[PDB]
RNA sequence: GAGGUAAAGCGAAUGAUUAGAAGUCUUGGGGUUGAAAUGACCUUAACUUAUUCUCAAACUUUAAAUAUGUAAGAAGUCCUUG
RNA sequence: CCUAAGGGGGACUCAUGGAGAACAGAAAUCUCCAGUAGAACAAAAGGGUAAAAGUCCCCUUGAUUUUGAUUUUCAGUGUGAA
RNA sequence: GGUUGCGGCCAUAUCUAGCAGAAAGCACCGUUCCCCGUUCGAUCAACCGUAGUUAAGCUGCUAAGAGCAAUACCGAGUAGUGUAGUGGGAGACCAUACGCGAAACUAUUGUGCUGCAAUCU
């Protein structure tokens, strides 16, 4: 007999972390989400009411609607050739805000101070980041550091 | 009753041990692993022979008892019972299974039998001795490979008995007052803890 | 400072409990109770059976036991009332590690009250919780917390201390 | 007279026997014999 | 012959609670219940009157709370009464009363709510809500914060809350724990209840302990006898208080007799400081050496 | 961000498991003390302490590789105020 | 299966071990200390829970009314459940 | 800098055994008329701040302390693993090529930081 019931599978990803069983501390009472909020989902085994379902524990998605003590997070998940819009109603005890977006919004105003004092020296500025290129010449100094012969060293049994 | 070994030799299976999700499991033919003189001090055997796996693998139950009752009687019969301290490294905790003791309906098996899973390099038995009776202990066991199926190497070990210290390690630890008996094994000092405590336990530490 | 003399470091008696466990249930431990009201003043309070046993003829939740506690004045005359029957002599092996000892009597008229044979004759059973000032630490609700090693009650004050205040004799 | 009850505090909801009781635990109360 | 327990792996697997849950003083379930505000009133704060008594002093903050910790907005003590004219009996129900007026008339001071929302002018002690104002701002709205204070009818929390609910504030209570309130019959004796604001309580026990035993009356009310105040004379006491209470309840600090950096080394000279580890590895030397 | 599989661990929890050593028996027996004292001794077996060999699909503090969610702007960012 | 074993609030801390108290002993009741949960939570197993979700006490019927949205199984149909 | 009230992170904060603590605070501490709760004013309630004490709580310091935390020419580029071959080997398994890469272990260091308000020799 197969069993597929709502939290089935959820041994070990619903569990509390070692050693961080019990209350909730209260910063997680006092975030504030908006309509638009990049949040991650993860369930708190502790917390039964407004759990996710285990599909999306670990997923990342918009806020759409906020409520009394729960945010409406959108997620697409794939159905079979397409993606399916879900909307998840999770107690904010489920929900955490994504650290993607600090990061970006951070390069959003490196980009537009650069580009401001740019204008300033009437000079210009390429605000594209780069991935990382191979590294130029050099000369390595051999001052105190004479190169040191290796070779491959015998068998040994060492039991 | 048993079927030929060559039908378990192969750690195809997951482990599965006595538990409680199986219970009626008989018990392995091995019971004693240590043997000789089992209560001599550190001291008294400084070198150890391995026997070694070259092979993953798997050991009955039965091979274990047979090899470790040919090691242990060649051995007492040449250079007596006291002579050495031979220990069996691998104990039988996976169970094998049997079907036919229909067709392929329902056909999970029964328990049948034990078996120790081994790796290559996994030490089966171990023996310390004293240096002169090299040659008599390394011959026990060079039988007692022959109860086992695949390769197996006789291995002349670099440390002092079945401790961790090699023979030179071992001896510097000594005239240091570091080591201390334990019975059949030692103790070594730690420089963490209780200062009193430590000096206490290991009197003849020559501090640096 | 950390003075040993110190008036705040005085061992005194917070309670004294007694205890009669009667085996049974009904006009027995009624009269228990009434015995221990008699003695104490205060209305004692009734204990059920933890579990059943048959060999003690007890039964899960069926009141088997009475006792009272009583604190203050009370305590010290009931205390020196019970070692009158104990002629003041108790023993070593009545103080347990942690600074307590208790004795038991035998019969209850033994401590100066009225006999009636309707009642009839009921043991009882003495304890005295000792402790210094500053155990409503590990009593109070806010900032509950663990009483000092040197300020903890152990065997030896207690048995000094017990000889001192009745000169009575604890047979080692 | 008024009748209080001593409060459950355990938790034990089974109405059975309770934890370390065997027999041969025991001394010898005749070992004077 | 038993298993030692304080084993390492009974501390390495050993959760330790919140560090002010292990002192006994943050009940964290009730603290989750009063902070957490409904996530549609995104940053709107809610706002604690918190109120503990110690063996000499009320505290009476009103606080909302925050990730980084709790920002107080207004604060009165009890030992701020004195400057108002009460200075004996700093923690009477009366002194709790007085408290929660003045950290009342502090708030809206601060608010600006002042000439709107002044309170319950006239004390009779009837149970009664700071009702809003229509065409105007509503009342600045307070929940009571008693810690880990037991809910009894007659307790002093209540009298910090009756205070603070007649300066003005806007805090949801009901009149059942308040002293004077008759739970078989449901209703508040508000005469009983006026009496206890005006340190009736205390006068009636000056007024009967002085003539039975005057020698416990002498050491129990020293202070009053030498500030000559009998028991008829309390009340005003009181009055006047709240009266004065209603007419500057600005917040003046006490003068400090020394400064910060003053007091900082001061108080740096009786402070053990932590060996080097140069220190700690000498002394183990040492120790080793006398070992032999 | 999420994960608990490979590996690893077991002088870390749970469960399994080999060997001694040192202590306590006061809440184990046999023998030997006693004309009787439960108050010693020799022993095995128990526990306790610090160690020791070996394990787990339905054990675990730790914990990959591969695979997997989101983001990388104009429907954006900032300023003022309906 | 449950008018509480549902709902709210309050108070308390569990399993177990050690040391003590007449009968009383390995197991009755009382006291103190230790006690991260080794207990309990109707019923399988897993997860969760300690000033509680466990134990006890007080009050109750939100196990009510109206009809939408959403998650799981999924065809993104029904039913069940949330 | 100390202390209190309310906290954030939730042991670098816990645990064991010692020692010290000026000022204020906190605390223990005293009492039972009143509101209130108990077998018991022990807890809870109220009253006095008066009669006393730093003994305990609390705070800090000590320990080749237990635990915890962090780091690393520690182990170890090991174990494992993605990709590849008409590679080896009877097989079990193994080596090599292009990549990713632990845990234990060992050693060293540390042992709460901090927000708001009030207060203090």
């Amino acid at each position: 007999g197969k069993s597929r019931g709502y939290r089935s599978g959820t041994r070990y990803a619903f569990q509390r972390d070692f050693k961080k069983h019990g209350a909730i501390p209260l910063s997680t009472y006092l975030k504030v989400y908006k309509v638009g909020d990049i949040v991650d989902i993860k369930a708190n085994g502790s917390i039964q009411k407004g759990m996710p379902h285990k599909y999306y524990h670990g997923k990342t998605g918009i806020v759409y609607n906020v409520t009394k003590s729960s945010v409406g997070v959108i997620i697409n998940k794939v159905v079979g050739n397409r993606y399916i819009e879900k909307r998840v109603n999770l107690r904010v005890e489920h929900v955490k805000h994504s650290a993607c977006r600090q990061e970006f919004l951070n390069r959003v105003k490196s980009n537009a101070a650069k580009k401001r004092e740019a204008k300033a020296n009437g000079e210009t500025v390429y605000l594209k980041r780069q991935a990382a290129k191979p590294r130029g010449s050099r000369i390595i100094s051999t001052e105190g550091n004479i190169p040191q012969t290796l070779a491959p060293v015998a068998y040994e049994t060492f039991i | 009753a048993r079927r030929p070994a060559r039908c378990y030799r192969y750690c195809k299976n997951k482990p599965y041990p006595k538990s409680r999700y199986n219970r009626a499991v008989p018990d392995a033919k091995i019971r004693i692993y240590d043997l000789g003189r089992k209560k001599a001090t550190v001291d008294e055997f400084p070198l150890c022979i391995h026997l070694v796996s070259n092979e993953l693998e798997q050991l009955s139950s039965e091979a274990l008892e047979a090899a470790r009752i040919c090691a242990n009687k060649y051995i007492t019969k040449v250079s007596g019972r006291d002579s050495f301290h031979l220990r069996v490294r691998v104990h039988p905790f996976h169970v094998l299974r049997i079907n036919k003791m229909q067709g392929m309906r329902g056909a999970w098996g029964k328990p049948h039998g034990l078996a120790a899973r081994v790796s290559i390099g996994q030490i089966i038995m171990s023996a310390r001795t004293k240096d002169s009776n090299k040659d008599v202990v390394i011959e026990g066991l060079r039988r007692a490979r022959y109860k086992f199926p695949g390769q197996q190497k006789i291995i002349i070990s670099k440390k002092w008995g079945f401790t961790p210290l090699n023979r030179d390690e071992y001896i510097a630890k000594k005239t240091n007052g570091e080591v201390i008996d334990d019975g059949a094994y030692v103790k070594f000092l730690s420089r963490k803890g209780n200062l009193e405590a430590n000096l206490q336990q290991f009197p003849n530490y020559q501090y640096s | 400072s950390d003075k040993s003399q110190n008036v705040m470091r005085e061992l005194r008696i917070e309670k004294l409990v007694l205890n009669i466990c009667v085996g049974e249930s009904g006009d027995r431990l009624t009269r228990a109770a009434k015995v221990l009201e008699q003695l104490s003043g205060q209305t004692p309070v009734q204990s059920k059976a933890r579990y059943t046993v048959r060999t003690f003829g007890i039964r899960r939740n069926e009141k088997i036991a009475v006792h009272v506690t009583v604190r203050g004045p009370k305590a010290e005359e009931i205390l020196e009332r019970g070692l009158k029957v104990k002629e003041y002599q108790l023993r070593s092996k009545n103080f347990s590690a942690t600074g307590n000892f208790g004795f038991g009597i035998d019969e209850h008229i033994d401590l100066g009250i009225k006999y009636d044979p309707s009642i009839g004759i009921y043991g009882m059973d003495f304890y005295v919780v000792m402790g210094r000032a500053g155990a409503r630490v590990t009593r109070r609700k806010r900032a509950r917390s663990t009483i000092g090693n040197s300020h903890k009650t152990n065997k030896e004050d207690t048995i000094q201390w017990f000889k001192t205040r009745y000169d009575a004799e604890v047979l080692d | 007279p008024s009748a209080p009850s001593r409060e459950v505090v355990k938790k034990n909801t089974s109405s059975k026997k309770s934890d370390a009781a065997p027999a041969s635990a025991d001394p010898a109360k005749a070992k004077k014999k | 012959m038993q298993k030692e327990f304080r084993t390492s792996a009974y501390h390495s697997r050993f959760q330790t609670p919140f560090r002010r849950r292990q002192e006994g003083k943050t009940d964290y379930y009730q603290r989750k219940r009063l902070v957490t505000q409904h996530k549609a009133k995104y940053n709107s704060p809610k706002y604690r009157l918190v109120v503990r008594f110690t063996n000499k002093d009320i505290i009476a903050q009103i606080v909302s709370a925050h990730i980084t910790g709790d920002v107080v907005f207004t604060a009165a003590y009890a030992h701020e009464l004195p400057r108002y004219g009460i200075k004996y009996g700093l923690t009477n129900w009366s002194a709790a009363y007085a408290v929660g007026l003045l950290v009342a008339r502090r708030a809206l001071q601060k608010l600006g709510l002042d000439e709107t929302y002044t309170g319950v002018e006239e004390v009779e002690g009837e149970f009664e809500l700071t009702e809003a104002v229509e065409d105007g701002p509503r009342p600045f709205k307070v929940f009571l914060d008693i810690g880990l204070q037991r809910t009894t009818t007659g307790a002093r929390v209540f009298g910090v809350l009756k205070g603070a609910s007649d300066g003005g504030l806007y805090v949801p209570h009901s009149p059942n724990r308040f002293p004077g309130w008759d739970i078989e019959a449901e209703e508040l004796d508000a005469e009983l209840l006026r009496k206890y604001i005006f340190g009736g309580h205390v006068a009636e026990y000056m007024e009967e302990l002085l003539d039975d035993d005057e020698e416990k009356y002498k050491s129990i009310f020293k202070n009053y006898i030498e500030e000559e105040i009998e028991s008829e004379d309390v009340e005003e006491i009181y009055a006047n208080a709240h009266e004065a209470i209603r007419a500057d309840p600005s917040f003046k600090p006490t003068e400090k007799k020394f400064t910060k950096e003053q007091y900082k080394a001061e108080s740096k000279k009786y402070r053990q400081q932590k060996l080097t580890r140069a220190e700690r590895q000498a002394k183990v030397a040492k120790k080793i050496a006398e070992f032999k």
